[PDB]
RNA sequence: AUUCCGGUUGAUCCUGCCGGAGGCCACUGCUAUGGGGGUCCGACUAAGCCAUGCGAGUCAAGGGGGCGUCCCUUCUGGGACGCCACCGGCGGACGGCUCAGUAACACGUCGGUAACCUACCCUCGGGAGGGGGAUAACCCCGGGAAACUGGGGCUAAUCCCCCAUAGGCCUGGGGUACUGGAAGGUCCCCAGGCCGAAAGGGAGCCGUAAGGCCCGCCCGAGGAUGCGGCGGCGGCCGAUUAGGUAGUUGGUGGGGUAACGGCCCACCAAGCCGAAGAUCGGUACGGGCCGUGAGAGCGGGAGCCCGGAGAUGGACACUGAGACACGGGUCCAGGCCCUACGGGGCGCAGCAGGCGCGAAACCUCCGCAAUGCGGGAAACCGCGACGGGGGGACCCCCAGUGCCGUGCCUCUGGCACGGCUUUUCCGGAGUGUAAAAAGCUCCGGGAAUAAGGGCUGGGCAAGGCCGGUGGCAGCCGCCGCGGUAAUACCGGCGGCCCGAGUGGUGGCCACUAUUAUUGGGCCUAAAGCGGCCGUAGCCGGGCCCGUAAGUCCCUGGCGAAAUCCCACGGCUCAACCGUGGG
RNA sequence: GGUCAGGUCGAGCCCGGGCUCCGUGAGGGGGGAGAAGUCGUAACAAGGUAACCGUAGGGGAACCUACGGCUCGAUCACCUCCU
C-alpha cells in the first residue's frame, strides 16, 4: 500500500542503515485516494485501525465558506485554482489543506485535510 | 510480544508479594484493572496463602465466589483481580479490615485496623480536569473517580484528603494538604514512614518536584509530590516492617 | 562444592598430613576433610573482609557470623573477628559427629561409629543423624542419646560388649 | 585465598620460548553411578525435511430446534442431560519453540510522546425508545474415489440494519474556568458541514418490563494492559577499507498514517558526513548474570528470567484495541503427497517419534489430578502449555562398601580364624497415585555383603622388584628411555594416589609483570626513527582575581526477580529452597 | 461477482556489471624432514684470503673484485691511543 518505516534508508553519513525485519500492520501507510470537484460528495465510512471510525471523502462540493466571524454558508464550488503544494494538482481538480480554489461568490482558501476530516470547510478571500 | 501477557511465570512473579518463586512456573496474572500486577496483591494469594483457607485454586474461587470477601463495598467473584495500594479489603465473614500498605521492605502487608476505618477510604487524586457541562471530576489511580461540582478552584490543585463512603461511592469531609499536615509514604525507598510536613516548597521548574516532611523521631526526607500521599491529619495507622 | 584440591596436590607436605589423620579423627576418604576445610575457609575470607574495610560497611552482619561461632564452639565464647583468623582446620574435626559422641564415650572410638550411625542407633535431638561430616553445636551436646535400637535393645547381644569395655570415652 | 618445576651449558648468571602441576566445560575409553536428593538432555552439527499421535477452543442460564434419554406424566402439558449444525461473544496476535539474521536508537538505564491509539477487563456518570429483515437447523434433492461442494421453501437469538434521542470529528470568530515546569491540552457560546450511538437474556433470586446478581453492548471521562514514536550515555573486528552521499542535508507547502517524520510528494537550495576513524568488507541476538582470578583483568551470552527477531524462501491483504498472523487464506519459487489424471493438500528452527548428518544428546510414556489461562452463574469443558515418572559416564550433593577379639606379618594398619551387628534382599506397613509410577522409608526374617581406574626416571623424588628381551618390539606431554646385571619395554608381583569415579583429547581462565593500570622493557639479550621541522593531539613557571566546567562532600529519585554472601529454619543430613539482612 | 482504462504496493524469471569467499589446473619456485650420493673448502684461530656493511658488476657453489663506511677488527698492527 505505501511500506513505512522507513528507518532503515541511508544515514546521514553516506552508510547504510539495514534493520532486518519486516513490518508491522499498525506502522504501514495507505496508498493516497483522490477528492476530486465534483457537483455531489461521494462519501464512504471506513475505521482505521485503532479503532477509530473516519469518514472518507472521494469526491467533494463543499467550501463552506466563512467570513469574519465564521459565518458558513452551503454553497458548491467550482475549479481549483492556484494550488500551492503541487501546481499540477489544480489542474487535475484536487483540494489540499493549502489549495485555494473558485467558489460560487467569491475566492476563498482551502484549510482542511478533505482525506480523513470528511469535509472541506474553507475561508473567504479578499482576492 | 504482540498482545497483553495472559500468562505470568513464577520465577516473574516478584519478592514483593513474598511468595515462593520456585514454587511451580506459572504465576496468577489478575486481568488488568485498577493496579499494575507487580505491585498488587492478588486474591489468590490473600485467601489461599494467608490465611490457609483453600489448599487448591479451585477453593479459593469457590470461596470467592460464594462470597468471603467484598473490596471497596462491591463483589468479586474470581481470584483475578489487581487488588491496589491505600485500598480497603473485607473480611464479611470474620469481620475483619485491612490496608494494603508497603513495608521499608517494600513488600506488601495487609496490616489490620479496625471495622470503623473499613467504611473510609482516602483518596488522594490523581489528577483534576475538565469533562462537559462545565463540571470537573476526581480521579484515581485505582480508577476511583466521582464526577460533578461547578468547576473552579475547588479545595485543591490534586493533593486532598477524601473521606470516601465506600458502598455509596461517595464523596465526604474534603481537607487540603498543608504545611503542618499528614502524609503516608508509600512509594520511593523512604515508604511505610507517616509524619507531619515541614513545608510543600519544590524546585520550581522542570521535572523534579521535591517536598519534604518530619516524623515523629524527626528525621527528614524528600520524595516526590506524587509519591506524598495525604492520609489526612491521620485516618489509617502506620505500616511496620 | 565443598571440595577443596590445593594448587600442588601430591606434595609430600599435604600427603603426610592426611595420611596420619584416618584413625585420629576418622577417614575412609579425603573428601570428608575437605568439607570441613571449605567451611572454615569461607568463615575466615568473610571476617577477614570486614574487618579490612571501615565501620562504614554495616555492623549488623558482623554480629550475625560471631553470633554462629558461639553456638558452633569455635569461637567458644570469644567475640572477636581477629579470633575466627587464627583458627586451624584442626578445631572442625573435634566437632565431628563421631568425635563428639567418643568423646561422651558412646561409640568406642571415633572408628566404632561406621556401622552404628548406618543402623541408625545413635540419636541426636529428636532425630538419627547419619552423617560423619555433620557438625555439631554445643547446644547439641545435651541431647545425645539412642533410637530405633537393636543392640541397645538387647543388652544380652554381644555389640553391647565390644563397645563398652570399661567405658572408653574422651578423645584420642 | 596470592607458591613453582624440567629443559639452551663443561659448569654459571641473565633473557626467552616450550612442557607440566590448578579451576572450569564438552566429548571419548574402562568401571561405575547400588541407594537417595536437586539441576539437566541435537544445548559447538543440517534455522535439513517429515510418516503417525498431539499443541484450539468454548457458552443451550443469549438462542428456535433436530435426535437419544430422564423426571415425569404415562394425557394436555412443563422441567433435564448428552449429541448436532447456524449468527452472537471471547480466546486463537497469547501460552509453547528457536536465535538464522541484525553492530542498530536491536538492547540496558535514565529521560519522554502536551504527537498517538488502547477492545475484552476495571471505575464513576448516563443510555438501550420505536420500526425493518435473514440464513442454517428442519424438509427435499445432484456430484466428486477424494478434498470438498451445492441449489431452495420455512425459521430463532445478545441475529443484521435504519431512524430518533445525541455524541463524535472537522472548520471560522468571541470569552472564562480546570491542569501544567512552560508550550499550551481539557471548558463554554456561536455559525456551517458530515457521521448519525446501542440489545438483550432461561428454570432461580432482586425490580414493574428495562435492568441487576451473571453475561454482554453503547456514549463521555479515567485506570490498567498492549502497540508505535523521540533523546542522553553505553553499543565488535580488519586501514592490504580514506574520503562517503542524490530524498541524499535543509527550507516551504502538502499527502498519508493511530501519529511525529525526506515516511512519501512537489517546489526551492546545495547542503549533510569524515581521521576523537567516516564509508566498506567481516563476525556476532543484547542484558541480568556466568566461568576464572587475591585483585586488576581476562573469558563468556548456556539451562533460567527480561526485551527484540524468526517459523520451507519471498511477496500480499482481511478480521480484530492488538496480526501483515508459529499448528489461517491468497500467490510466486523450490520440494513432498493423493489422483476418476479433470483436480486436490501441506509445512515438527511446535511436542512425542523418524530419517539424514556427525565427534555428540531420550519414551511413538502417564495424567488433566495440581499449575496457568480462555469460555461458562456454577458444575465443568479445552490444554503433548503443563505436572511427573522412563531412559541418558550431563553436572552437583549426601551416604554405605563394617566392627570387635585376634596368632602372626607392613600395627595412623593387614590377613588367617572365632564372634557380633547388618545397607541390599524377601514378606508386611505407610506413602503416594491424585487411577499408575517413582520403592524408597519403616517393621519382621536377614548376608560382611556393588569397587574400581591411573601412576611408579626426572616434573609430581607420593610409590620398587623379578624374569624374558636387547637402540629391537615398544614407551613418550616435555626432557628422554631400549644398542643384553633395563625401576623407564612386555608380562607378572608389590606399593602409592584418588574414589563412583579415574584417565585421555579438545577449548577457555589462572600459573603468564608472555601485555606491564596494579605489574615489563629499548649500549650489548627482541627493541631509538639518519636528523630536523612544525600541524593535530598531549603536556605547562610565579602571583592575583572572576566562573565552579573538572574535582571532593551531603540529601533525595533509581539501577526488576533470579544469580552471590551472612544469618536462622525445613527435608535424617546436605546440596537446594523459604525468609530477613547485606 | 464481470470486463476494462488510470495510479500505487509488488515476488518470480531473465540480462549485465560490482564486491567477497571456497574448490581446482598442465607447468613452475622455494621451504621444512629424510638416509645415503656429489663437488669444492668458504665461515668459526688470522680457518692460512681479518670480517661486516651499502652499492655496482661477475662468478657452478660456499664466493670474488671496485668504491665509501664500520670494527661487533685480526695484531707487539709502535705520529698517537695501543707502545
Amino acid at each position: 500500500m505505501a511500506i513505512w518505516q522507513g528507518r532503515s534508508l541511508k544515514k546521514p553519513s553516506g552508510g547504510r542503515i539495514v534493520l532486518a525485519r519486516k513490518k508491522r500492520k499498525r506502522e504501514l501507510g495507505r496508498e493516497p485516494s483522490n477528492t476530486r470537484v465534483a457537483e455531489q460528495d461521494k462519501r464512504k465510512i471506513i475505521r482505521t485501525y485503532g479503532g477509530n471510525r473516519k469518514v472518507r471523502l472521494t469526491a467533494a462540493a463543499y467550501a463552506n465558506v466563512f467570513d469574519k466571524s465564521g459565518k458558513g454558508r452551503k454553497v458548491r464550488i467550482i475549479r481549483v485554482i492556484e494550488n500551492p503544494a503541487n501546481r499540477q494538482f489544480a489542474r487535475r481538480n484536487i483540494i489540499t489543506k493549502g489549495a485555494i480554489i473558485e467558489t460560487e461568490i467569491g475566492k476563498a482558501k482551502v484549510t482542511s485535510r478533505p482525506g480523513q476530516d470528511g469535509v472541506v470547510n474553507a475561508i473567504l478571500l479578499e482576492e | 510480544r504482540k498482545g497483553p501477557k495472559r500468562h505470568l511465570k513464577r520465577l516473574a512473579a516478584p519478592t514483593s508479594w513474598y511468595i515462593e518463586r520456585k514454587a511451580y512456573k506459572w504465576a496468577v496474572r489478575p486481568r488488568p484493572g485498577p493496579h499494575n500486577m507487580r505491585t498488587s496483591i492478588p486474591l489468590l494469594y490473600i485467601v489461599r496463602d494467608y490465611l490457609g483457607y483453600a489448599k487448591t485454586a479451585r477453593e479459593a474461587r469457590k470461596i470467592l465466589n460464594e462470597g468471603k470477601f467484598l473490596v471497596d463495598g462491591r463483589v468479586r467473584k474470581d481470584y483475578k483481580f489487581p487488588v491496589g495500594i491505600m485500598d480497603v479489603v473485607s473480611i464479611p465473614e470474620t469481620g475483619e479490615h485491612y490496608r494494603v500498605l508497603p513495608n521499608r521492605i517494600g513488600k506488601l502487608i495487609l496490616h489490620p485496623i479496625s471495622e470503623d476505618e473499613a467504611f473510609i477510604k482516602p483518596l488522594r487524586i490523581r489528577n483534576k480536569r475538565m469533562i462537559k457541562g462545565a463540571r470537573v471530576q476526581l480521579n484515581f489511580h485505582d480508577g476511583t473517580n466521582h464526577i460533578v461540582s461547578i468547576a473552579e478552584k475547588d479545595n485543591y490543585f490534586t493533593s486532598y484528603t477524601v473521606l470516601m463512603k465506600v458502598p455509596e461511592r461517595e464523596i465526604l469531609e474534603v481537607l487540603p494538604f498543608e504545611k503542618g499536615a499528614y502524609v503516608f509514604v508509600t512509594q520511593g525507598k523512604n515508604v511505610a514512614r507517616k509524619g507531619r510536613i515541614v513545608e510543600i516548597k519544590r524546585f520550581p521548574m522542570g521535572w523534579p518536584d521535591v517536598v519534604t516532611i518530619e516524623d515523629e523521631e524527626g528525621e527528614l526526607f524528600d520524595t516526590l509530590k506524587e509519591y506524598a500521599f495525604v492520609v489526612g491529619t491521620d485516618k489509617p495507622k502506620i505500616s511496620l516492617p | 562444592k565443598k571440595y577443596e584440591t590445593p594448587p600442588h596436590p601430591w606434595i609430600k607436605e599435604r600427603l603426610d598430613r592426611e595420611r596420619v589423620l584416618m584413625d585420629k579423627y576418622e577417614l575412609k576418604n579425603k573428601k570428608e576433610l575437605w568439607k570441613h576445610e571449605t567451611q572454615l575457609k569461607n568463615f575466615r575470607r568473610r571476617a577477614r573482609r570486614l574487618l579490612a574495610a571501615r565501620g562504614k560497611q554495616a555492623e549488623i552482619e558482623r554480629e550475625q557470623l560471631l553470633a554462629r561461632l558461639k553456638r558452633l564452639g569455635l569461637l567458644p565464647e570469644d567475640a572477636v573477628l581477629d579470633d575466627v583468623l587464627s583458627l586451624t582446620i584442626e578445631d572442625i574435626l573435634e566437632r565431628r559427629l563421631q568425635t563428639i559422641v567418643y568423646k561422651k564415650g558412646l561409640a568406642r572410638t571415633m572408628r566404632q561409629a561406621r556401622q552404628l550411625i548406618v543402623h541408625g542407633h545413635i540419636e541426636v535431638n529428636g532425630q538419627i543423624i547419619r552423617s560423619p561430616s555433620y557438625l555439631v553445636l554445643k547446644e547439641e551436646e545435651d541431647t545425645i542419646t539412642y533410637a530405633r535400637t537393636s543392640p541397645f535393645a538387647n543388652p544380652q547381644h554381644p555389640e553391647r560388649m565390644m563397645i563398652e569395655k570399661a567405658k572408653q570415652g574422651g578423645e584420642a
